[PDB]
């Protein structure tokens, strides 16, 4: 948008998470087959 | 470059912005140029670093 882009030529950054929000929801689902 | 004393470094290319017939520059939200008008010729511009 525009508040992100602005960020961005000044020098700021964000960084991606490492694990990506679906490899957590294959982690659930073994935290939750182990279970029942 | 060096528009009419305001000077700056960054890439220059063809603008779309709806600029008024009086303005003569474009500010940011930080206070910082991104479009302006040429003197001499009468178009429009975007600077970006």
């Amino acid at each position: 948008r525009d508040l992100i882009c602005a960020q961005k030529f000044n020098g700021l950054n964000v960084l991606p998470p490492l694990l990506t929000d679906e490899m957590i929801a294959q982690y659930t689902s073994a935290l939750l087959a182990g279970t029942i | 470059f060096n528009f009419n004393g305001l000077t700056g470094t960054g890439v220059l290319t063809e603008s779309n912005k709806k600029f008024l017939p009086f303005q003569q520059f474009g500010r940011d939200i930080a206070d910082t140029t991104d479009a302006v008008r040429d003197p001499q010729t009468l178009e429009i511009l975007d600077i970006t670093p």
